[PDB]
RNA sequence: GUACGUGAAAUUGCUGAAAGGGAAGCAUUGGAAAUCAG
RNA sequence: GUUUGGGUAUAGGGGCGAAAGACUAAUCGAACCAUCUAGUAGCUGGUUC
RNA sequence: GCAGAUCUUGGUGGAAGUAGCAAAUAUUCAAAUGAGAACUUUGAAGACUGAAGUGGGGAAAGGUUCCAUGUGAACAGCAGUU
RNA sequence: GGAAGUCGGCAAAAUGGGAAUCGAUUCCCACUGUCCCUAUCUACUAUCUAGCGAAACCACAGCCUGGGGAACGGGCCAGGCAAAAUCAGCGGGG
RNA sequence: UGGACCCACUAAUAGGGAGCUGGGUUCCUACUGAUGAAG
RNA sequence: AUGUGGAACGGGGUAUUGUAAGCAGCUGCUGAGAUUAAGCCUUUGUUCCCAAGAUUUG
RNA sequence: AAAACUUUCAGCAACGGAUCUCUUGGCUCUCGCAUCGAUGAAGAACGCAGCGAAAUGCGAUACGUAAUGUGAAUUG
């Protein structure tokens, strides 16, 4: 369905940016019914939405 | 009815000239209006691994020559309507000969 | 309510019509006469070819600037376009005369497009920045029916005459 | 049938009739078709 | 390779201006608004069977 | 008693489906919803703003535009399930 | 080849610079599609398509030659002529 | 004809009719291409 | 519309560049490697597809 | 030399809102009367109904209370 809320709400309970935050998408049913941000809670300790990591900005090559 | 074959695509010879900002694209393109000639079908599916094997080296680079399998799989909203399924194949040398896949 | 036409009597016709749709009335025109006089079966045919690009509506009367194409010649011109919600609307109205043509209880296989005709609607004004854009909507109705297809005297003369030529055969 | 009394003109669509080689309109006479009348 | 926010003051042949005859709410032949005003017409254009 | 007054008010035309549509590099594949998907949502891929941001906040100003649910009559020079 | 173009090194290339006269001018050197003499390449527009969709202007219109005392004009006179519907250009005629 | 009346070339550099810039005063129709129904 | 039929690839020739990665020991493989029709030529190569749909015609 | 196109005519359908009829309105004339406010006026604001935004009424006693008259409603 839609998502919008959802992934707003998935970024305030983890603390981190909408575009890191990863949404299931074979689980967009549940994930939709999950509209209160303890049912988002619920889905991150599930694991259905989980945080990506951040990048690097590989100060291997700039050391070398 | 329902086949799978192993296709060689010439990319070089089908964007000649085409422009860069259009080659990615232009390469999607062609590759549905290749599996509409070949499995004489009107739903061609693209694999997102395929997809992503066209847009690697940017949009403005694409292989002169991919390997491609075409499966004409059965629809699964219609029996009697039929689709072809195009997924990328990993191989060494691309510069293969046309088979059929078992 | 009334049509254009004498006909939508019972006997071999059924009914279909649709006001203030937001199509262009001049395009809508184009595929009225176009599909006028059709099949029914031939007039779907067509209109889903003219969907998938195969057969083009030929612009007749608004062809001010439309760029020419092969796909006219079937009809003698050589302007034609393949505008696709004039196509939408009138395949809605075609499937709903067919629709009412079976619940009245006519035969399928014979009906053509007797009586299709498209009128302005209302102009709707929007604004520009001024000037405006007014939309032209369209009246479009169908009327889809079954095919189906000397006392002189003489003078005191010209008797006599005939009378003796009579008598002489 | 609320976009609702009556519902004109400009303008538009359809049908029928007719005309059309760089204008169209109008007038006079008459034919042709249609129509009405004594 | 002084600028600027807010507060306040200056009001119409006035104010303001390193002065362009410039700015003063997209208007400065002379700000805008309403009355006198239905202003003044040797003039122009229309004036109906 | 109107054919005019670059007349007043209202309505409607030909030009004409014509001129034209916006700067701001760039989108593609699959799936879901849905009557309907180039434009909605998720994933994957490719890009951009590149800390003097297409970032996060405020003052003036606006005033409910905020959030949820539903709709797709009208508005979003395409479309729309937004 | 090197300003031969143009009122003239306008603009680019030399990286702009050397000497004289009063920043300007001149001179010599230098550079180059300004030119001989144009050719090629890329993007956008224009083209077509789906959707949306105007305005100015509008007595009516739309071929030319000679004449119509003028103002010759498109209507009038005498001629050449004259065949549907259209598309993309260029702008002569308003 | 090429260059700043001038000096060259040239066989010759003859005379006239019916888009642009400098110093000087203080829609339609035409033209060109492209289709196109029809005895 | 079953044919010296067409198409997609493949080989060869011809061209462009310049001797690849790797294996190695500048040298050898290596005038190699990459590209080659997108408006190049050829094909006893393989695979695949066509004896179909619509419209107008005395 | 048929269609299409353009134009003219007629029927129908559109567009538009003219005409005809109406009218708890306006305009004009005549007659009668003299009555605002610090005991808070005119005006403005904000509220008040079971379901009301505007109009009207009213003011926390709020689409009103008291008193008098009518006599059986209000109305979606």
């Amino acid at each position: 369905a839609n998502l919008r809320t959802q992934k707003r709400l998935a970024a305030s309970v983890l603390k981190c940016g909408k575009r890191k935050v990863w949404m299931d998408p074979n689980e967009i049913s549940e994930i939709s019914n999950a509209n209160s941000r303890q049912n988002v809670r619920k889905l991150i300790k599930d694991g259905l939405v989980i945080r990506k990591p951040n990048l690097m900005h590989s100060r291997f090559r700039i050391r070398k | 009815q329902v086949v799978t074959r192993d296709y060689t695509i010439h990319m070089h010879k089908r964007l000649y000239g085409v422009s860069f900002k259009k080659r990615a694209p232009r390469a999607i393109k062609e590759i549905v209006a290749f599996a509409q000639k070949h499995m004489q079908t009107k739903e061609v599916r693209v694999d997102p691994s395929l997809n992503k094997e066209v847009w690697k080296r940017g949009i403005r680079n694409v292989p002169h020559r991919l390997r491609l399998r075409l499966s004409r799989k059965r629809s699964d909203e219609d029996d009697k309507a039929l689709y072809t399924y195009v997924q990328a194949v990993d191989v060494a040398n691309p510069k293969m000969e046309t088979t059929v896949v078992e | 309510v009334r049509y254009s036409a004498s006909p939508a009597l019972e006997t071999k016709c059924a009914k279909a019509r649709g006001a203030y749709l937001r199509t262009h009335f001049k395009n809508s025109r184009e595929v009225a006469f176009t599909i006028n006089g059709m099949s029914l079966k031939k007039a779907f045919i067509f209109l889903d070819n003219v969907k998938e690009h195969k057969q083009a509506v030929p612009f007749r009367r608004f062809n001010g600037g439309v760029g020419r194409t092969a796909q006219g010649k079937e009809f003698g011109v050589t302007q034609a376009r393949w505008p696709v919600k004039s196509v939408k609307f009138f395949y809605d109205l075609l499937k709903n005369a067919e629709a009412n043509a079976e619940a009245k209880g006519l035969d399928m296989d014979k009906l053509i497009i007797k009586h299709v005709q498209v009128n302005a609607a209302p102009k709707q004004r929007r604004r520009t920045y001024v000037t405006a854009y007014l939309s032209s909507p369209s009246h479009i109705e169908i009327i889809v029916a079954e095919e189906e297809e000397t006392v002189s005297r003489v003078s005191l003369k010209q008797g006599a005459k005939a009378r003796n030529l009579a008598a002489r055969k």
